[PDB]
RNA sequence: CCCGCCCCUUGCCUCUCGGCGCCGGCCCGAAGCGUUUACUUUGAAAAAAU
RNA sequence: GAAACUGCGAAUGGCUCAUUAAAUCAGUUAUGGUUCCUUUGGUCGCCUACUUGGAUAACUGUGGUAAUUCUAGAGCUAAUACAUGCCGACGGCGCUGACUCCCUUUGUGUGGGAUGCGUGCAUUUAUCAGAUCAAAACCAACCCGGUCGGCGGCUUUGGUGACUCUAGAUAACCUCGGGCCGAUCGCAGCCCUCCGUGGCGGCGACGACCCAUUCGAACGUCUGCCCUAUCAACUUUCGAUGGUAGUCGCCGUGCCUACCAUGGUGACCACGGGUGACGGGGAAUCAGGGUUCGAUUCCGGAGAGGGAGCCUGAGAAACGGCUACCACAUCCAAGGAAGGCAGCAGGCGCGCAAAUUACCCACUC
């Protein structure tokens, strides 16, 4: 037999569920950020070897 | 440094009790202790000695 | 009851060694599964550890492949032919892993005929009129030429399946052990191997 | 007896640096499961009556651990064998005090109290990385927490500070020469010093020289290595004698110097 | 009885990637090892009680 | 709040030293060849849901046997026992292409497109990727800087000494009747285009899946052992050694089977026999070197009268669990029933030889 204290626990259940679903959003989101920063030095060691060749060769 | 160490801690121990001088103090000095040295250390001995008997079988009793 | 120790049987210079304890727990034994073609008829059996290992008697079914042009479609298993292991079970029926089985070879048709949008060999072209000639050629008119153009100048399909393809039979390599894992699956022969297969099948019998 | 596990733990078989004696009867506390290798643990109730004395009997450190005033890493623990061990807080908040467990020169969890700023947080070392499902990676720590989202530059033997609410890393070092370490296992225990070297051999360990302040080298396989700040700059408060070590002689030398052995 | 010198001196190079230098150019630590063992010497590594 | 269902434990401890000579065991190493109750940390949204289904115990009442911690028949009623199964949020992704639209007849360059099917993790199979070394010259189709003959500039998850690793992509498979994705319970609050509902929030408790961790477990490496030659050759289809495939098992493996090969070990003591031999940490004596002892408080192993088989469980070949034989021995209305002190005391017997049928969970766990 439902009473009030019943549902509560139901509507918990859910806001649980949904709050597990947001936090996964907020973590990759701040991940990907700082990911794609990075990939900066990514960018910067390529840059290096190109400009390695280029100052090798500066005489 | 297990010769140090020892040495020092041992030798302490025979000057604490009385039996060796510190003007003495080196390890071949721990061969010179013979018998006598120890029983004068005793209690009774020392009752006997710097307090009141008769005779040393007074000062056991 | 049956065991699997490895304290009893010689050691190396032919000496014997003999027991100082019991049989444990962790040394077990039970009987083979023996699967043959029939209805599906499983047993759960827990296992150490918890976990269930399911045993198959009498499979009817596996996933087949056919993995050069990547279509693998649930196909009936018909019989077994060859088993290098012995060749007792081919005469028995049996199936255990690395068996050489026949398959209906009914979906690859299908497979190839609406992908490539042309037929395989047939025994005659009154054979396809009344239905496969109607999803064969299609209203799409819209893409006959544009798909149909690289289906037209790929493909030639090997000889020796072809022939066999007709009869509604190709030669199958199991690959899984029914007995612990409960299904039957494989792979489809091609290449080297089914020539190699159909020469050991044509030496020992028709 | 060898149908299963065991759950008794005798006195005299005890890991030695308990300091148990040997006059109370034949079984010791035994450390439950948990986060921290048996032998690297300090069970609770060792921390609560045989070192700093609020209890004095064992049903005494389970009614203190009923009311729960004990924390530990900021969540309630409630066992009498809780096995806490290296780089934890154990926060009482009846008292207003932290201890922090730390190695003692002579090689044995002392006593650190601490402010309660430094006792937000610990060093936790890497160990593995490992990249589960759908692309994620993951971080494995000594006190087993995986922490979900690292970024890609840490890797294996550095350091961490993890904040206790929240796990998401303040800070790290990246293991190298001249950074400050302390051992963690091995027969050398408790000691600071920096890197200075560091060996490889392919397969069957390796080994990692150390060199301190006071100009002594010594040795320790990899795994027991463990930093604890940039090079010379602790970022943790250390206990005193600060790692160096000294030999028995010159140990004996001090307390008959200053005369004093009562204060 | 730790550097070097007569020919040798921790035998060599080759170099290339990530630091130190000095004024593009040049120098020297780490990388393969000295035919193999034993032997000897140092580290690491080891349950407690006794 | 007795009883009873349900959950958890009884696989720890305690005791003995019979078997046991490369076995046990000790030091050292290995799981990249594997399993793991539990703890800790992560993982936890492709004519019923205001909550689904029907029985069992205690209980009530009636009984049977010479006799048991036996059990029958009848009448009730529960669940975190037992058995079922929807809601929510799928605004996504891929493949068909009814078709349709624009410009160069076409081709091609184009943009959309209904109708379908597929679309989490776990499972099994197949396939693909898992890329980065050292530079240019022209011809054919081509982006951008930029032109009405081509010049300069791009394409890449993580990790180990090493993995057929990890993660990714594609095509399917599905354990059904035997993977997951909560029909569970206790503390204490709110807000309502508003009158107890519709909305939602805290603090717990419980359960379950996978990964990691802890406690281990199991196999494997190298080296180490008391006496005997009046024990010198032994081992093989009743597998001995190896190869190939399979079966079985938690996994590796002649562990087992089929087929095939003809090896393996030894005077550096094999093989066989003996042991008043459990192994080690140790103990007694001793200048140096040794000799003898170790049943017995720690650690490891083996066993509960002798044998064999097996249920339950994460874990047992369990014996203060079960089933049978053999050896013992008890009760009985002679029809049947019941048993295992090398657990603490105690008794008999054996002997040269060994204690109280005591008190108590206060300490230690």
């Amino acid at each position: 037999l439902v009473t009030p204290r019943v549902l509560q626990h139901k509507r918990r259940r859910i806001a649980l569920k949904k709050q597990r679903t947001k936090k996964n959003k907020e973590e990759a989101a701040e991940y990907a950020k700082l990911l794609a920063k990075r990939m900066k030095e990514a960018k910067e060691k390529r840059q290096e070897q190109i400009a390695k060749r280029r100052r090798l060769s500066s005489l | 440094p297990r010769r140090l160490f020892e040495g020092n801690a041992l030798l302490r121990r025979l000057v604490r009790i009385g039996v060796l001088d510190e003007g003495k103090m080196k390890l071949d000095y721990i061969l010179g202790l013979k018998i006598e040295d120890f029983l004068e250390r005793r209690l009774q001995t020392q009752v006997f000695k710097l307090g009141l008997a008769k005779s040393i079988h007074h000062a056991r009793v | 009851g049956i065991s699997r120790d490895n304290w009893h049987k010689r050691r190396k210079t032919g000496g014997k060694r003999k027991p100082y304890h019991k049989k444990r727990k962790y040394e077990l034994g039970r009987p083979a599964a023996n699967t043959k073609i029939g209805p599906r008829r499983i047993h759960t059996v827990g296992v150490r550890g918890g976990n269930k290992k399911y045993r198959a008697l009498r499979l009817d079914v596996g996933n087949f492949s056919w993995g050069s042009e990547c279509c693998t479609r649930k196909t009936r298993i018909i019989d077994v032919v060859y088993n290098a292991s012995n060749n007792e079970l081919v005469r028995t029926k049996t199936l255990v892993k690395n068996c050489i089985v026949l398959i209906d070879s009914t979906p690859y048709r299908q497979w190839y005929e609406s992908h490539y949008a042309l037929p395989l060999g047939r025994k005659k072209g009154a054979k396809l009129t009344p239905e496969e000639e109607e999803i064969l050629n299609k209203k799409r008119s819209k893409k006959i030429q544009k798909k149909y153009d690289e289906r037209k100048k790929n493909a030639k399909i090997s000889s020796l399946l072809e022939e066999q393809f007709q009869q509604g039979k190709l030669l199958a390599c199991i690959a899984s052990r029914p007995g612990q894992c409960g299904r039957a699956d494989g792979y489809v022969l091609e290449g080297k191997e089914l020539e190699f297969y159909l020469r050991k099948i044509k030496a020992r019998k028709g | 007896m060898a149908r299963g596990p065991k759950k008794h733990l005798k006195r005299v078989a005890a890991p030695k640096h308990w300091m148990l004696d040997k006059l109370t009867s034949v079984f010791a506390p035994r450390p439950s499961t948990g986060p921290h290798k048996l032998r690297e643990c300090l069970p609770l109730i060792i921390f609560l009556r045989n070192k700093l004395k609020y209890a004095l009997t064992g049903d005494e450190v389970k009614k203190i651990c009923m009311q729960r005033f004990i924390k530990i890493d900021g969540k309630v623990r409630a066992d009498i064998t809780y096995p806490a061990g290296f780089m934890d807080v154990i926060s009482i908040d009846k008292t207003g005090e932290n201890f922090r467990l730390i190695y003692d020169t002579k090689g044995r969890f002392a006593v650190h109290r601490i402010t309660p700023e430094e006792a937000k947080y610990k060093l936790c070392k890497v160990r593995k990385i490992f990249v589960g499902t759908k692309g994620i990676p993951h971080l494995v720590t000594h006190d087993a927490r995986t922490i979900r989202y690292p970024d890609p530059l840490i890797k294996m033997n550095d350091t961490i500070q993890i904040d206790l609410e929240t796990g998401k890393i303040t800070d790290f070092i990246k293991f190298d020469t001249g950074n400050l370490c302390m051992v963690t296992g091995g027969a050398n225990l408790g000691r600071i010093g920096v890197i200075t070297n560091r060996e490889r051999h392919p397969g069957s360990f390796d080994v990692v020289h150390v060199k301190d302040a006071n100009g002594n080298s010594f040795a320790t396989r990899l795994s027991n290595i463990f930093v604890i700040g940039k090079g010379n700059k602790p970022w943790i408060s250390l206990p005193r004698g600060k790692g160096i070590r000294l030999t028995i002689a010159e140990e004996r030398d001090k307390r008959l110097a200053a005369k004093q052995s009562s204060g």
